[PDB]
RNA sequence: UGAAUGUAUAGGGGUGUGGGUGGUAACGCGGGGAAGUGAAACAUCUUAGUACCCGUAGGAAGAGAAAACAAGUGUGAUUCC
RNA sequence: GGGGCCUUGUGGUUCUGCUGCCGCAGGAUUGGCCAGUGAGAAAUGUUGCGUGAAGGUGAAGCGUCUGGGAAGGCGUACCGGAGUGGGUGAGAGUCCUGUAACUGUAAGCGUGGCACUGGUGUGGGGUUGCCCCGAGUAGCGUGGGACUCGUGGAAUUUCGCGUGAAUCUGGCGGGACCACCCGUCAAGCCUAAAUACUCCUUGGUGACCGAUAGUGGAUGAGUACCGUGAGGGAAGGGUGAAAAGUACCCCGGGAGGGGAGUGAAAGAGUUCCUGAAACCGGUCGCAUGCAAGCCGUCAGAGCCUGUGUGGUGAUGGCGUGCCUUUUGAAGAAUGAGCCUGCGAGUUAGUGAUGCGUGGCGAGGUUAACCCGUGGUGGGGGAGUCGUAGCGAAAGCGAGUCCGAUA
RNA sequence: GUCCGAACCCACUUCAGUUGAAAAUGGAGGGGAUGAGUUGUGGAUAGGGGUGAAAGGCCAAUCAAACACCGUGAUAGCUGG
RNA sequence: GGGCUUAAGUUAUCCGCCGAAGCUGUGGCAACCUGUGUGGUUGGGUAGGGGAGCGUCGUGUCAGUGGUGAAGCUGCCGGGUGACUGUGUGGUGGAGUUGAUGCGAGUGAGAAUGCAGGCAUGAGUAGCGUGUGACGGGUGGGAAUCCCGUCCGCCGAUUAUCCAAGGGUUCCAGGGUCAAGUUUGUCUGCCCUGGGUGAGUCGGGUCCUAAGGCGAGGCCGACAGGCGUAGUCGAUGGGUAAC
RNA sequence: CCCUAAACCGACACUGGUGGAUAGGUAGAGUAUACCGAGGCGAUCGAGUGAAUCGUGGUGAAGGAACUCGGCAAAAUGCCC
RNA sequence: AAACGACUGUUUACCAAAAACACAGGUCCGUGCGAAGUCGUAAGACGAUGUAUACGGACUGACUCCUGCCCGGUGCUGGAA
RNA sequence: GUAGCGAAAUUCCUUGUCGGGUAAGUUCCGACCUGCACGAAUGGAGUAACGAUUUCCCUACUGUCUCCACCAUGAACUCGGUGAAAUUGCAUUACGAGUAAAGAUGCUCGUUACGCGCAGCAGGACGGAAAGACCCCGGGACCUUUACUAUAGUUUGGUAUUGGUGAUUGGGACGGUUUUCUGAUUGUUCUGGUUAUCUCACUGUGGACCGUGAUCCGGUUCAAGGACAGUGCCUGAUGGGUAGUUUGACUGGGGCGGUCGCCUCCUAAAGGGUAACGGAGGCGCCCAAAGGUUCCCUCAGCCUGGUUGGUAAUCAGGUGGUGAGUGUAAGUGCACAAGGGGGCUUGACUGUGAGACUGACAGGUCGAGCAGGGACGAAAGUCGGGACUAGUGAUCUGACGGUGGCUUGUGGAUGCGCC
């Protein structure tokens, strides 16, 4: 920067750390499980989902911004509590 | 060969859902007894970089998505 | 054969049993190990265990048959991509 | 785990000593599951394969035209498991060498593999009572080194100096350390393959170079030459299809030329293909000895030529080079004597980031590697980017984070 | 380690040379010339080292760290292209 | 600047004209905007950004072409807005190469006190390295510079003679005059061919050791190596038989 | 065969450097110097011409350092008894 | 006649030959011998086949007359509450 | 600062002053002392002899000169032969006064000049030769030292090599004298300091002997040392002997001096901004009240009267609007007071920040409204330090307190994260 002292020094450095043992929910909403299964799909999968697109060999949390107009059964890795919730109002049910 | 990324730019600077780059605030670290509240609050938030300086990490970042 | 000397060894005298010496472009293994350079100076750091050097191979060498990984099940020598 | 302690099992035996006239071991042509020239506790002859080094066979065109010459033109046939090349007086599938295909290999130290020969040889179950399980080692301290880790919370590994253990109810590892759990059994050794390389050998290849390039080196090249030495280190390729390399004569001491011969060509004559520019000259046209010229440019008479456009240019106007670097250069700032040749934005990453364009599209794409000895094609989805963000993180999630479920 | 003075060794002054006859000389003089003299042959000391009656002198015709090769296409915010 | 007051000086005022790549007229080119019949605006330019091209070499494909003459070189006559070019027409030359469309670049030079070669400028100029030569005759294509002779001059503690070191055939005879020789050259230390060096005693070795070198074992040193004993080399010396 | 060099060391057929031996006559102390001997050379571009000028020598009236930074250079002195 | 150096010597090969270096003489410090000192990692070696009248280092520089005051600072030597 | 010496190889002033020498003497040499800034082994003062040393004088002598002339020669010059060189953007390359990158053959205005040679001379072409050797800026090298950081070497102690036995000195174990204890202890064991002994550790050494008929080396032995020394490892000191490097910039060249961040004014041209080594000053704090709130008050000066008392202390009356005052510079403010005084207090808060100001950015500044929990006030309301603007330092690294997000098999621990 010229010898002024350069932004990536100026900067502090953001502190913190990483969880050695994270591991990432891949995220599948409402909208594309209605959009992906119209026909009420009856006992969605990972496998299913996957072969929609869930990007498999991972953990297929479902979280819930949309309708979900039509019944279905997940049965996948965790869920949102409210697409939980919509997805009882609208008569299906999660497993796992 | 692959290029590095900056090892600084990795531990200072994020990047947002939107592109933007961001920093923390600087000047917080310690001499915060004459520093009044109104002082540390505008110095404890997260900045967003200009343009220039954005381009500037970007460049410095090699792909690397920030912290 | 056995000194000083006692045991005996060193040494000495035979015999010729086998091996060695030196060369070699690259690659191997073990060891020694810079500086210019970069850091816009510079000493930590870098360059780089690079250049060079010493020893020493083989047709390849080294490694190699878990005092290993793994993480809750499991994998099952090493090398290389 | 092994030894020990036993319940059994050794290849059918001639029929030897010992332990107890039980059993154990030596024994001997003979089975033999096997196993072998390997690292494998070892290493010694005869017979079955295609071949490498050399070779052998190896297809099929004449006629006319122009030409010094036919492979070219024209006509017309042939071969092809052969139309890859390279030669031949010019551009050849059938002229030559070969090529395709097949064949031979006697020989090799031959080599690889097979048979034989020959040489070498079993365990299972129970059992704790005992016995053994690699010591100046492992650890520990300290001074250094390697591990992403630059002394640190410092594991693991390593060298020097000290110190120094247990040994199965044991040792070590799981990033200080302890416990438990899981794994493992150090301080003895040997091990093919996948990997690295090319001084060499053989064959082949090139949107590689073509004599200032490509090796320094197309030639007496690591030579000439330079240096005491280590060492440094050049330059010089081309007649023609064939020397048929110019007999003989003339001027000349020769050199060289003039005739003549050879040749398609000799102004291809050896300093030899092509023969550019700088540079040096002969001849012809015009201008030029009253003139002050960055040398040009515009105007323009005359002369020459007319191949009726070109050459030259009296005289008038205007006009201070090129580059670099500079606020500013004709500058008395820098560089350039001249020509010819050479001499500087390249290439590599399944790098980073844009754009153009093409493909596919909520998907896109493979890397290594495998197959294609037939390539540029097919496989390979391991990965990787997109598919949700926010948070230091647990986590929550169209939200999240700070906050008091504000 | 006397005196004068050839050879020999030296190098004080001057002139010439200074694209020289010569990358240090020539002409004219000048100092030493039995001494710490001079010279031949062979040998020894080697680069952060040598040697130096000491000038940073000399170490193969440019030495405040020789030469050659290598690291190497060192680096240069500078100059040129 | 000439010259000017007889203004061609100053000043007020009036009437004309000259004067630029400015403006206008006319012809061509180009960028951009605009409703898209029109028209409008614009086009000096360094650093620099964007866009579109020329030429060279290689190459896929197609069409070809070439001894009835390719490339290259060199005239003339033409063409394009530029790099450039003709499918015009000769000359030289002797084996390749054109157009279309893609593909790939060792793709363009006037500068780097750039590199290599060739060649100018200074210039027929400076120099030709201390000096004494003259003449008669000869040789020869050619003579100041070769040979012979006669005069003359020079050196003479060296311009003589012989060794060592070093050089390496330069020595001798014959043939030669491209090159070399600072000129000429018939001449040469040059070139070519052939020839020439004889030792019991000379100088070295076969004998000896000095300085110093190497060094069986050995000692020292991580390695590499250092030193050194016994020894063994090493003249510049000792020893050694001819004039 | 050259060898105080045209043959060696200096890029040269280079007014430089190069160790040792022999080294006569006359004048002289002398191996200085002059002219000669033994012997060897005439030197490796010449021919001319009274230019300025530069180099190298020579002479000088009267004066005698007035020159000049300075008696620089030259002159004088010089040998033997 | 003055300055400098006592003297003969030595030195910047290639701009300085001197008043600079050396020098004989002087003083101080070290060294009892496997010396100190020096070269070397070491062994060894020089010193020296020497032994304090010797050796090494430092400064001074023939000779004559001399060499004053200061131990606070720094260094060296000794001492250790 | 003595002897001695001194305008000196030292004396700036300076050609000091006087004396000698010359017709004339900044030099000379003898003196003076006013020694800018002599001085006693970095020796002081002298000194015969010596010197291609430096300086002054006399004599002789001369072309050194007045003042040059002449002679001969090697070049020069002409003819024949041979035949370079540095240099070179160009060329048909005048002068004058101008002009221009401020010194022109080349531009302007004029003047002069037929074309070409030969021998010469050096005023110019900022002539040629060497990418200035001075200066500055960047880099390097070597040198120095009480620069930094290291190191060879030297040195200290520990420990290993390294053992035997003693005394002489301190700390416990340990019981059982004292008196668990202010004070004494002894013996039984353990462990330091110090010191002396002992000797097939070790020393590379003095003698002898052997390997051998060897000044190396080794072995045996004697003598002398002796658990010391030596060496390894660890450790403190020393260490320009050696090595790598650092040693700022601004600047009317550089050095020296001064300056470097922040605040106020002027320059600054009536918004903001605006440079100079321009002109003036301040800051690196302070205050538990000098903060918050509420209520109250008005100053300085002047005039008159009054014990001590004066120009001016305290008091009275009159006058007096800002000229006083403001913690601290200056400006803008403030008398409605933001100036003076009393009461009660801690908002010198926690969670926040709509919306703006100002910077290239880092950053700097203002802020309504809201919640929590408070202070003051009857309330309206005000309070997130101070009338305002200086009183300050990014990041890294480390530290303390809280929290408990994470923790490499699990649980701890440890480490980290957050505040
Ligand atoms: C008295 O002031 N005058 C005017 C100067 C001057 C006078 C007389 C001289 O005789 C010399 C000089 C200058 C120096 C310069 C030296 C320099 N060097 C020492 C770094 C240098 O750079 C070179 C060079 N080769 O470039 C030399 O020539 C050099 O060494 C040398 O010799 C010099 C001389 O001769
Ligand atoms: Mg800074
Ligand atoms: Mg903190
Ligand atoms: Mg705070
Ligand atoms: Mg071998
Ligand atoms: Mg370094
Ligand atoms: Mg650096
Ligand atoms: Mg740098
Ligand atoms: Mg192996
Ligand atoms: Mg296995
Ligand atoms: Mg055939
Ligand atoms: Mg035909
Ligand atoms: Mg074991
Ligand atoms: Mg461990
Ligand atoms: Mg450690
Ligand atoms: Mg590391
Ligand atoms: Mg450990
Ligand atoms: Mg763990
Ligand atoms: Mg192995
Ligand atoms: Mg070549
Ligand atoms: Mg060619
Ligand atoms: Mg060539
Ligand atoms: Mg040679
Ligand atoms: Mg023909
Ligand atoms: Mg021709
Ligand atoms: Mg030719
Ligand atoms: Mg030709
Ligand atoms: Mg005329
Ligand atoms: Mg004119
Ligand atoms: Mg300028
Ligand atoms: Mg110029
Ligand atoms: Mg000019
Ligand atoms: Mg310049
Ligand atoms: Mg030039
Ligand atoms: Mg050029
Ligand atoms: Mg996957
Ligand atoms: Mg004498
Ligand atoms: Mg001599
Ligand atoms: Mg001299
Ligand atoms: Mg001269
Ligand atoms: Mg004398
Ligand atoms: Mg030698
Ligand atoms: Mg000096
Ligand atoms: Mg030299
Ligand atoms: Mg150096
Ligand atoms: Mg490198
Ligand atoms: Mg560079
Ligand atoms: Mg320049
Ligand atoms: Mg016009
Ligand atoms: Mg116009
Ligand atoms: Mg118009
Ligand atoms: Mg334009
Ligand atoms: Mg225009
Ligand atoms: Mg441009
Ligand atoms: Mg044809
Ligand atoms: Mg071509
Ligand atoms: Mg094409
Ligand atoms: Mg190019
Ligand atoms: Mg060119
Ligand atoms: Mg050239
Ligand atoms: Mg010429
Ligand atoms: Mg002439
Ligand atoms: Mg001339
Ligand atoms: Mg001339
Ligand atoms: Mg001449
Ligand atoms: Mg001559
Ligand atoms: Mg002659
Ligand atoms: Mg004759
Ligand atoms: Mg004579
Ligand atoms: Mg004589
Ligand atoms: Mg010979
Ligand atoms: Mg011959
Ligand atoms: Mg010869
Ligand atoms: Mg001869
Ligand atoms: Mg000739
Ligand atoms: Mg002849
Ligand atoms: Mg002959
Ligand atoms: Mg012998
Ligand atoms: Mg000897
Ligand atoms: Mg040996
Ligand atoms: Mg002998
Ligand atoms: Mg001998
Ligand atoms: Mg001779
Ligand atoms: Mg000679
Ligand atoms: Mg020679
Ligand atoms: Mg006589
Ligand atoms: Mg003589
Ligand atoms: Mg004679
Ligand atoms: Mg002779
Ligand atoms: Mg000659
Ligand atoms: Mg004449
Ligand atoms: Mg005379
Ligand atoms: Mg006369
Ligand atoms: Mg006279
Ligand atoms: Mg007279
Ligand atoms: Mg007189
Ligand atoms: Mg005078
Ligand atoms: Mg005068
Ligand atoms: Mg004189
Ligand atoms: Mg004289
Ligand atoms: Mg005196
Ligand atoms: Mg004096
Ligand atoms: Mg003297
Ligand atoms: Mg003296
Ligand atoms: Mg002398
Ligand atoms: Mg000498
Ligand atoms: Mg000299
Ligand atoms: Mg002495
Ligand atoms: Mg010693
Ligand atoms: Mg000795
Ligand atoms: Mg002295
Ligand atoms: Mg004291
Ligand atoms: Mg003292
Ligand atoms: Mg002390
Ligand atoms: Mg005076
Ligand atoms: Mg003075
Ligand atoms: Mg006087
Ligand atoms: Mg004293
Ligand atoms: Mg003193
Ligand atoms: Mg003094
Ligand atoms: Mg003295
Ligand atoms: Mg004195
Ligand atoms: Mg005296
Ligand atoms: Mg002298
Ligand atoms: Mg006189
Ligand atoms: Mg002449
Ligand atoms: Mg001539
Ligand atoms: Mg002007
Ligand atoms: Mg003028
Ligand atoms: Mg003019
Ligand atoms: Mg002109
Ligand atoms: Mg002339
Ligand atoms: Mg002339
Ligand atoms: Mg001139
Ligand atoms: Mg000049
Ligand atoms: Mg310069
Ligand atoms: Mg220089
Ligand atoms: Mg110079
Ligand atoms: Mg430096
Ligand atoms: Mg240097
Ligand atoms: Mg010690
Ligand atoms: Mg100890
Ligand atoms: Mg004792
Ligand atoms: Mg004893
Ligand atoms: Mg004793
Ligand atoms: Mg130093
Ligand atoms: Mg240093
Ligand atoms: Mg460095
Ligand atoms: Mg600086
Ligand atoms: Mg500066
Ligand atoms: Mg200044
Ligand atoms: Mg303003
Ligand atoms: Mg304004
Ligand atoms: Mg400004
Ligand atoms: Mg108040
Ligand atoms: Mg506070
Ligand atoms: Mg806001
Ligand atoms: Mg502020
Ligand atoms: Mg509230
Ligand atoms: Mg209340
Ligand atoms: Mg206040
Ligand atoms: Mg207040
Ligand atoms: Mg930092
Ligand atoms: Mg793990
Ligand atoms: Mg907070």
């Amino acid at each position: 920067a010229g010898g002024q002292m350069p932004i990536h020094m100026q900067a502090p450095k953001l502190g913190g750390f990483h969880n050695p043992f994270r591991t990432e929910y891949q995220v599948v909403n409402l909208d594309k499980v209605e959009a992906l299964f119209p026909k009420g799909g009856k006992i969605t999968v990972d496998d299913l989902v996957s072969v929609g697109a869930v990007r498999d060999n991972e953990l297929v949390k479902v979280l819930g911004t949309g309708e979900l107009t039509v019944k279905v059964d997940l049965v996948v890795d965790a869920w949102s509590k409210s697409a939980q919730e919509k997805i009882e109002k609208a008569g299906g049910s999660v497993t796992k | 060969p692959k290029m590095k990324s900056h090892s600084g730019t990795k531990k200072r600077f994020k990047v947002t859902g939107s592109g933007k780059v961001t920093a923390r605030k600087a000047g917080k670290r310690h001499l915060n007894e004459h520093k009044s509240s109104r002082v540390t609050r505008r110095l404890t938030g997260e900045t967003v970089l200009s343009k220039g300086e954005a381009a500037k990490v970007k460049k410095l970042l090699a792909g690397h998505p920030g912290r």
